[PDB]
RNA sequence: UGGAGGUGAUUUAAAUGCCA
RNA sequence: GCCCGCCGCCUGGGGAGUACGGCCGCAAGGCUGAAACUUAAAGGAAUUGGCGGGGGAGCACUACAAGGGGUGGAGCGUGCGGU
RNA sequence: ACGGCUUUUCCGGAGUGUAAAAAGCUCCGGGAAUAAGGGCUGGGCAAGGCCGGUGGCAGCCGCCGCGGUAAUACCGGCGGCCC
């Protein structure tokens, strides 16, 4: 997915193992309905 | 690291190739060679524009300041569009009427784009009816049109 | 030249010195600023540079730099203290920097402007460049370079008549000096006057540090401290 | 007499339902229409407003519809005070 | 004088904060 | 660290590893990858302090342990909030 | 404030100039007479620690930043600085 280390510095944000996974379920989505 | 990669006497091209390559990543010779400001620019590469007020309206400064700045609503006249522009000096917002032929400038900030506390606004009137705001504001001539 | 010689004259007689140079010094040995310095000895007492270089003071020959006022928290407020950073020199051979800490702001000038003169060095001077070939000592007789912090410069001769192109706390380290024409290159963050300032005394210490031929002295025209005042 | 804020200039009366967020507040005067008041800065710091506080703001000439701004308040020693002199009329607050 | 690894253990509940 | 070679990648923080289009895989998914717009900082290594439901050393009847007398319940004296 | 002086520029007049004009240039008569604005004035950046308004409002602000009833920073007056 071509992460970049940065974000895991969780300073002012949330958990990036949990933001991927949420980017995840909405590709999910826009494929499913009519993604095609 | 090493030394530099293509220095030799007969590696000109990929020489040229690496800095022709790299010269992309940039983004002021990027926004210029594709003409990226212009197609999504409602003034369309001029310095003034005249336009037609709609309405009056006023906005919140920012965080750290208290206040309400006064703006109206352009409506152009080369495209249709609207864009939102701030009066200067004290008690412009007593002269602008309704439908009236008003002149657009910048307003100068970073990156040609808005300055200071008013954050969205990003052109300033200069002219209503064809006499300079400047002046009306501060007496020294009349106006025209009512 | 007189008011800045009977000071000597004075100073010499209410100083009883503690180390050694001293001795030498009010002895009449030693007598010129020229032979004390390459010689491995140590400088402690502020007295001895009154005594040779007497117009080190004449506040025409004094500089000061930057003033900066820095803090430390405690539980009880903030505790802030001064620093101050000073060049001092004749305006023909010889310069010295320093810095100086107080609480307040004559109280730290007094401290540099004393730290300054036991710093003091001698240089070399000439001209070096491609377009001037006269031999008299107005500039740098050849490039040199010295590093400091995270700034790096270099000093390159120039022609006589431009004056001096270098940033602004240059100007003063370089006219104190006697140098009067150059040019120059840096790099790194040049807004942190302490470490541009030693920068450029770095420079002008390794001015002495490049090997010359008894013949290459007489086509720069190097001369070493002062040269017919 | 009393130093109360009656209406002085064009002043409304600020009697709230619901605060939708961000300082927003859905006002119920006795004129109709739906009032949507907001807050200067020199009171959001000393003060603290909430519902059936009856307190004054001021409507904007736009629109005469969604409009209001608060500028002082009211205490509990004025809230009820205000019914005697009938300056107010209460069923303005059960309907 | 001064550091680098390993294996063990580490104990009921216990949240939140105008404005300058 | 001072030199002689070759190849890969970087260009303020977000938007975004997202949209659109292709090539792989049975599916999960992998590789390639922008712009509108928004923002004056985001980041690094160290220094005084303050704090820890971290560690050591030492304290104190406005702390405990061992003890003596009580205030909190009733009526009045006096001070305060509210009305 | 008194004394004198000049006529580049300004009004009339004569030559010359020009395809014809006009400008221009040489000579005459009057007259110091006909002729300075624009922007800045907290730091970067030269220049005020003065007076009167305004009271988180009005306004300013390329960036940092002023204004909460004692404003060198907003609006004026008087001073000053660069062209
Ligand atoms: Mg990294
Ligand atoms: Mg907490
Ligand atoms: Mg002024
Ligand atoms: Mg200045
Ligand atoms: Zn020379």
């Amino acid at each position: 997915m071509k992460r970049r280390p940065r974000k895991w510095k969780k300073k002012g944000r949330m958990r990036w193992k949990w933001i991927k996974k949420r980017i995840r379920r909405l590709k999910r989505q826009r494929k499913k309905e009519r993604g095609l | 690291p090493g030394k530099k990669a293509p220095n030799g006497e007969f590696a000109g091209r990929k020489l040229k190739l690496k800095r022709k390559k790299f010269r992309w990543s940039d983004i002021r010779y990027k926004r210029r060679v594709l003409r990226l400001k212009e197609k999504s620019d409602p003034l369309e590469g001029a310095p003034q524009a005249r336009g037609i007020v709609l309405e009056k309206i006023a906005v919140e400064a920012k965080q750290p300041n208290s206040g309400m700045r006064k703006a109206v609503r352009v409506q152009l006249i080369k495209n249709g569009k609207v864009v939102t522009a701030f009066c200067p000096g004290d008690g412009a917002i007593k002269f602008i009427d309704e439908h009236d032929e008003v002149i657009i400038e910048g307003i100068g900030g970073p990156k040609g784009g808005s300055m200071g506390d008013i954050p969205g606004i990003r052109y300033k009137v200069v002219k209503v009816n064809r006499v300079s705001l400047k002046e009306l504001v501060k007496g020294r001539k009349e106006k025209p049109r009512r | 030249s007189q008011e800045w010689k009977e000071y000597a004259k004075r100073v010499l007689d209410e100083w009883q010195p503690k180390t050694k140079l001293g001795m030498l010094v009010k002895e009449g040995q030693i007598t010129d600023i020229h032979e004390i310095f390459r010689k491995g000895y140590q400088i402690k007492e502020p007295e001895i540079i009154d005594v040779l270089l007497p117009e080190v003071n004449a506040r025409e020959n004094q500089e000061i730099l930057d003033i900066a006022l820095t803090v430390r928290m405690t539980d009880s407020g903030r505790r802030v203290r001064f620093r101050v950073l000073a060049a001092v020199g004749n305006r023909d051979g010889y310069v010295g920097l320093g810095i100086g800490h107080g609480r307040e702001v004559g109280i730290a000038i007094r401290k540099a402007i004393n730290y300054a003169k036991l710093n003091i060095i001698e240089i070399k001077r000439g001209c070096g460049s491609w377009e001037c070939r006269c031999r008299r000592p107005h500039s740098v007789p050849f490039t040199v370079e010295g590093k400091e912090g995270s700034v790096r410069v270099k000093l390159i001769p120039g022609p006589r008549g431009l004056g001096l192109v270098i940033g602004d706390v240059g100007k003063k380290i370089l006219r104190l000096a006697g140098i009067q024409d150059v040019w120059s290159q840096t790099l790194g963050e040049t807004r942190t006057t302490v470490n541009f300032a030693k920068a450029v005394f770095n420079a002008l210490y390794n001015t002495n540090k490049v090997v010359v031929t008894p013949e290459m002295i007489e086509r720069y025209g190097i001369v070493v401290g002062r040269a017919m005042p | 007499v009393i130093r109360v804020p009656l209406p002085e200039g064009n002043q409304l009366f600020g009697v709230v339902e619901q605060a939708l967020g961000a300082g927003w507040m859905d006002v119920r005067c006795e004129d109709g229409k739906i009032r949507r008041c907001r807050i200067p800065g020199k009171l959001r710091r000393r003060v603290w407003i909430r519902v059936g506080d009856l307190v004054i703001v001021q409507p904007w000439p736009v629109q005469s519809d969604k409009r209001g701004d608060i500028v002082y308040r009211y205490t509990q020693t004025q809230v009820d005070w205000l019914l005697r002199k009938g300056k107010i009329t209460q069923e303005f607050l059960t309907g």
